[PDB]
């Protein structure tokens, strides 16, 4: 079934898939810095 | 399929050659010169029911192995009232070397151990040495011999080199049970006039000749030994209307050979199954006098799984299933078939991490010192069967048990692991604490 | 016959050390006359099954049980 | 990436048969020194000869590439014995004389089944001697467990 | 030293109609192309599908593959090359009468599209052989790797006793 | 960039393989038309000079 | 899953799996000398019958011999319950002679004692099936019995006797057939009219060697480390109603002794090592009105009920010095075999091992009586005060007493199993030590 | 799977794309290369009495209201990608 | 009963499927069993009470190649000219008297 | 119920099948279930109305190896000396009241046989290797009127 | 009278073209993935 | 009373194209099947005779 969609390739598809630049079947997570988050109570002055 | 294969037209003609060994002529190995002597130890403290006593093993020989604790008891009632009473009597025994606990066994462990690992005539002979098995009557007196099962009490290969421990003493601490069934108490009822036990501790010593004796005395030694880990816990008691389940933390450490466990009614020593009005399953079973609240003590154990309380179980490591969930009968019958080769009584379960848990040689272990979350997950059977009606029991289904099975509220989980007992410069202790 | 044909080795009921504990020999690893627990092929460096002298691989044992020995 | 491998022929070692060495019975007396016996059914057209690759002495060419498997184990040649181009008594003359066959099947003539290292002597010179094309191994019918007679390839 | 292992690989496939195009007098390969195009014989068509142009393309595919990869490849089967040429030809064939300019573009597209399949083709084959020949991938423990526990509990395993100093 | 030149690869003679797969160009039209190749007229259908000019002719 | 156990790897695993030495997932095999085994019948010289002495001679059909089985065909002279291991009783003794030298000798009682100590479980049951009637057979029934011999070469391939190397020495066996066999031709002291005489045949399992092994046997000198049985009978210092008799028995033994074994018995009734009593199985008709305590329930002659055993305690002295502390008879009956054999020993049979594992072939510690000028077995008997005809008197008795019928156990049989060397050279063989 | 919203009964979607709700094509089916595409639909049996809630609400998977017979129109839509090209002051779509 | 399959590879050796050349691809068959079989579990529209369910087994005849043929199959590309069945069902115009 | 299999690899680790080494080959077990089981769905020849059909599950105990040994098995050739069971059914030369039947049975076996084993049986009753009799344990109702 | 459920499992497959299909079949991959850890506990019972 | 079993050593030689066999009643040439009272399966099959 799905194979017939791969086969049905025309001139119109050059702008969508010619010379692929990207893929949808691979994700790259970007390594990030080390950090931690904490919820801390503040002092309220006044009344 | 572009790999290379061999036709093997005459591979075996090519691989033959001359004989290497002949079956019909044995060579015996020349062994060292030694002798064995059975020597009585002095026990400190008053021996009696409920008392705590101890003994220091005298430096009479060089190495020690077998230890047998003798007890003399008299029946407080007739045949059918006792169950392995000398085993029950030795509530526990603790092995201390250099002041460090090396191991400690419990009466229930001896019962579990026996139930799981002894077999055939050995098991019977064991029973002869701990119980009355020839229909003896009230007042009958017998000397019982309770062998200890510490690593050095099972093989000379792990004989403890007292000779190599010149600065450290080796002691056994023994707790005697406050009550022993059919001897000083019948269930909860004390037996008037019951005698206090006589006790004696015997250690079989190995006397070595000069060359071997010297090596032990002077060289450092590392003995691969087996330790028991144990703790009791509350059982998620099942009931008539429900299948209880429970997540039990397994607070164990060290490379564990196996886990073993049982459920029991703490009221009656060795009771790992429910009681019922079927022959042997309760006092008076099969007759009008049958009571499914009291066991036929002399027949406390059974292989009838219908009276057991575990429906299924799994062990998780670091929160994940270690194996697929299996039925209680798997742990009771199959594990032992594969790993021991004996027969295990209903209510006693085993899960091995080892190919051959019954032997000395390591054969695969689970290192719980490297496991963050070890959990035993149990599912219990529904306690809906009317124990006083044999048809209800004998004709029941896989997922149910006796209403009297809810009395098996205590759970005992044991584990055996491999540690190293190291001896050097006259001192010793365990290689690892945890 | 020029062959170091050893004596028999049967399953004994007692473990025995070969009195050569500092150099661990490889001929005593498969000798069932001393050990009693389990039997396995001796593993060399990088977990390579090193066959000691006297013993034989499973293919050689099959050739000796089907086609026959030599002289 | 890991480099792919070719035939990788399997060669055993020659054995001591008492005062002489010869290749074991499921194998053939192939080449020399580094490759003494073939085990697999095909081997590496050993270059050493006389010099010449045929194929050599005991195996014959097949129609393939990968020199490692161009000769097939278990053959010889017509090997004239006395006045006739017969195979050894323990060899099987295929019938591929030479003239009725192509080059590959013409060489593969004697099918040395079960007789890859040793054969029996022949009543050729009236004396029961080692076949003209082989080495004279010192064994006889009285000698037990050594059914081979004067022969080696 | 890899010569034999390379030599060992056949260069002649027992292909259906091996030597498929050309090698016949019944009818020209150009005509077959014209028939699938449904176009009249014309200088643009007879140059593009000519034996010399098909040859040009085949030589470029071989040469460029060898230039771009480490691999030596054969000419490609020509039913596959004719079908591809005609496909590309149908979707373009754009020229103002300048056959040479038109042809330059069409050959560019055929060579380029063929290499888009061949260069990965060669890769696929080479990786195939690795797996066909060697067990699993021919790799070691890198492939047969058990999970790392990677937790710290084991850091707290303590000694049971302390030896006397010597 | 993928597959780092493997000079140690032995089967570099991939001549016995046909890598071209002309499965995507079977049944195409001029650019993207859909008429099932439209082989209607039983004639030669000559080449039309389609010159790549802009939106207008001149 | 299983991976979760493998990943739990750390310091405590090093002593179990660091630098692996063997893998349990690969079997290693040894090329053994080709051989075959064939069963060949030997003939019997002399007339076979009760009370007759007959003998065989083992021909040189094969090269080595191992197992020997003596077949007997017996009839029942009474109903089920009237016989007890009758083929064992019948073969009163067997003497092993090589070159005319007495190498060894077994006795019917030894076979019974040996079995009592060393066979077990279904080995023991299957053995009983070959020497007795165990399926409630009735008078007139006839069966073929197989009584395996237990000489050193009859227990392991390792000691196959080298008939091949004994060019000038024949191997002979003298078999004495008991004049009376209980439940076969006699019932207690009474003869059974019409009783049939036994049919007998001796079978020897021969080992056929290949050319190479055969040559080695013919050309090389040999020596075998073998077992011998030493045996003498003594009168029991018969105990009585008012006293604990005691006795010092000189142990007239020599050679490295693996173990001692002994029993007390009633010469009239084969296999009776215990007192008779009116408790089930302990006497003819026990448990009912017809019970008598002068005759055993022959089919149940053996028992594990020590209350009927005669011995109170014992010790072994070497040159007048205690070898070990005095232990109770129950220690020799139950603990010794627990430790040393792993089977179950019936009441009235005692064992004392000098060896770590006396059940094996490999020597594991011996007492060389050739270096002990005067060894003594010191026995103390129980008081024979219990009225055997009163089930309660027996079943409810004390440690130091036994049945009044225990005074019928007037014989003492002391055995010693030792190691000698059988030397073979120049076509002849015989023992290294007197 | 493809949008993340909720679609009213009677409206059906089949995606040829991973994210058809967005701008990046993320997979397309080119029908200009498919000689004969067909949508094959099977209808429910319209036997439910539309005026009776018990029948309307208590019915089975394969049935619907008798009034479903009035849904006689079918609207089929598709979204596809073309190229709008602009050059020399003029423009339009690349593919007709 | 033995129902032979009639796919191109099931008719001639010349079109045998080279499973050896398909290292990364599987070959599978899918079988739909009829809800009713005449004279076995149904008689026209009526079910046959007590009818047994079928026992089924799929047998594949495999070709084992020697060294050279095997090796070539494993390393060379393979092309077969094969048959396919196209199918569509439809209502007939109904004729009448 | 738990029925262990007794194939050579089901008895010892030393003969464990190297599934890791069988990259292209499957290992299968085919199990034939009896048409009848005594006391479960049939009482002698009589079917038991209402008898339940069996529930079945197959359990395989797998060995997980560490990286060096997994790799070794995956890469190296392995040879295992194994056991096989040969079996043929024969018709018994049935004995009778007046005669001792005798029979020459061809032993259609091959390979280096470790041992032969045999039994005679009544195929009607699983596990019956002996004659029936009115003695305790030897027949249905043995020892009494029934 | 409650009915038993009917169940079916559907999987959505991605068909790759030749260039990418090859890479997936032939080359090693690394995927950062999410996992769910879960344990059940008894809740201390609160009360009035 | 039984499903007979048999193992027949085949004393054949040479490169064999195929094996073929049949079971028969040697009395009646060509009889490879059992006789029965169904049409064609025995003399007079299908009737009283």
């Amino acid at each position: 079934g799905g194979l017939s969609q791969l086969v049905a390739y025309g001139a119109q598809d050059v702008y969508l898939t010619g010379n692929p630049q990207i893929t949808f079947f691979k994700t790259v997570y970007r390594r990030y810095t080390n950090f931690a988050i904490e919820s801390i109570q503040q002092t309220i002055n006044g009344s | 399929g572009l790999s290379q294969l061999v036709a093997y037209g005459a591979q075996d003609v090519y691989l033959t050659g001359n004989p290497q060994i002949t079956f019909f002529k044995t060579v015996y190995r020349r062994y060292t010169n030694f002798a064995i002597e059975s020597i009585q130890q002095t026990i400190n403290g008053s021996v009696g029911f409920g008392n705590k006593v101890s003994t220091q093993i005298s430096r009479n020989g060089d190495l020690i192995t077998d230890i047998v604790v003798e007890f003399v008891l008299t029946k407080g009632g007739n045949g059918g009232t006792t169950y392995y009473p000398a085993e029950e009597l030795l509530q526990d025994v603790e092995l201390e070397i250099g002041g460090q606990r090396i191991d400690k066994h419990y009466n229930d462990w001896f019962r579990t151990y026996d139930a799981l690992f002894r077999m055939n005539d050995d098991r019977y002979n064991y029973r002869r040495m701990t119980d009355w098995v020839n229909n003896e009557l009230v007042g009958a007196q017998k000397r019982f011999y309770v062998p200890l099962i510490f690593f050095f009490n099972q093989t000379p290969g792990l004989a403890l080199p007292l000779i190599a421990l010149q600065y450290h003493e080796v002691k056994l601490y023994f707790t005697l049970a406050s009550q022993v069934q059919g001897v000083n108490y019948n269930g909860s009822s004390a037996i008037a006039g019951a005698a206090q036990p006589t006790m004696s501790v015997w250690v079989d010593y190995i006397f070595l000749d000069t060359q071997e004796r010297t090596r032990f005395a002077q060289l450092p030694h590392e003995y691969l030994i087996e330790q028991l880990q144990f703790t009791g816990s509350e059982t998620a008691t099942p009931s008539a209307t429900t299948q209880a389940s429970q997540n039990i933390r397994l607070n164990f450490n060290h490379p564990t050979k196996y886990l073993a466990w049982n459920f029991n009614n703490p009221t009656n020593y060795g009771q790992y199954t429910a009681l019922a009005n079927i022959p042997g399953a309760c006092s008076g079973a099969g007759t009008a006098a049958a009571t499914v609240t009291t066991p036929d003590y002399g027949n406390t154990g059974t292989y009838n799984e219908q009276l057991a309380v575990l429906d299924s179980a799994k062990i998780q490591l670091n929160g994940q299933d270690r194996f697929a969930t299996r039925k209680g009968s798997y742990f009771n019958k199959v594990q032992p078939y594969q790993s021991i080769g004996g027969v295990t009584p209903a209510g006693v379960y085993l899960y091995s991490f080892a190919l051959k848990p019954a032997g000395r040689q390591p054969s695969g272990t689970c290192n719980f010192s490297r496991i963050d979350n070890a959990t035993l997950s149990l599912t219990y059977k529904t306690c809906s069967i009317d124990a006083t009606s044999p048809a209800a029991v004998l004709g029941n289904t896989e997922t149910v048990t006796a209403n009297t099975a809810t009395l098996l509220t205590a759970l005992n989980i044991y584990a055996k692991n491999y540690n190293v007992l190291r001896i050097m410069s006259g001192m010793g202790g365990l290689a690892y604490a945890n | 016959p020029s062959y170091q044909i050893r004596n028999s080795k049967h399953h004994t009921q007692l473990p025995m050390r070969s009195l050569n504990e500092p150099p661990p020999m490889v001929e005593d690893l498969v000798d069932e006359s001393l050990f009693e627990g389990l039997q396995g092929y001796p593993v060399d460096e990088k977990l390579d099954l090193l066959t000691p002298p006297g013993t034989a691989t499973p293919s050689s044992e099959w050739a000796a049980i089907n086609y026959g020995l030599t002289n | 990436v890991v480099k792919p491998q070719g035939y990788k022929p399997e060669f055993v070692n020659r054995v001591n048969f008492g005062k002489f060495w010869a290749c074991p019975e499921g194998t053939t007396d192939w080449g020399s020194e580094d490759k003494q016996c073939l085990v697999s059914q095909y081997g590496p057209m050993m270059w050493r000869n006389k010099w010449g690759w045929s194929c050599p002495a005991g195996s014959a060419p097949n129609n393939s590439d990968d020199w490692n498997q161009k000769c097939v184990q278990g053959y010889s040649m017509k090997k004239l014995i006395d006045g006739q181009w017969r195979c050894t008594d323990t060899e099987i003359d295929t019938g591929k004389d030479w003239s009725n066959s192509d080059w590959f099947t013409a060489q593969q003539q004697c099918d040395r089944g079960n007789n890859k290292v040793f054969t029996r002597r022949m009543y050729i010179d009236g004396k029961w001697q080692c076949p003209d094309g082989t080495w004279d191994t010192g064994f006889t019918w009285s000698d037990g467990e050594n059914g081979g007679k004067q022969c080696k390839y | 030293g890899n010569f034999i292992q390379n030599m060992a690989f056949p260069t002649e496939n027992p292909y259906k109609l091996s030597g498929d195009f050309g090698n016949s007098t019944l009818e020209p390969t150009v005509t077959a192309a014209l028939r699938i195009l449904h176009e009249s014989p014309a200088p643009f068509n007879t140059e593009f599908f000519s034996r010399k142009n098909v040859d040009f393309i085949q030589k470029k595919l071989i040469s460029e593959t060898k230039r771009y990869t480490s691999f030596d490849i054969g000419p490609q089967n020509e039913d596959e090359l004719i079908m591809m040429m005609a496909g590309i030809y149908v979707q373009d064939s754009t020229f103002d009468g300048n056959i040479k300019a038109g042809l330059r573009k069409l050959n560019t597209l055929v060579i380029t599209e063929c290499l888009k399949q061949i260069l990965p083709g060669v890769r696929a084959y080479a990786l195939y052989v690795r797996d066909a020949s060697l067990p699993f991938s021919g790799g070691g423990e890198e492939a047969f790797k058990r999970p790392e526990l990677a937790t710290l509990k084991g850091s707290k395993v303590l000694s049971g006793f302390l030896p006397l100093d010597r | 960039p993928e597959a780092a030149d493997f000079a140690q690869f032995a089967p570099k003679n991939l001549q016995a393989q046909n890598f071209l797969t002309a499965t995507q160009w079977i049944g195409v039209n001029t650019q993207g038309s859909s008429l099932k190749n439209a082989n209607y007229d039983l004639r030669a259908d000559p080449i039309i000079p389609k010159a790549d000019v802009g939106p207008w002719m001149m």
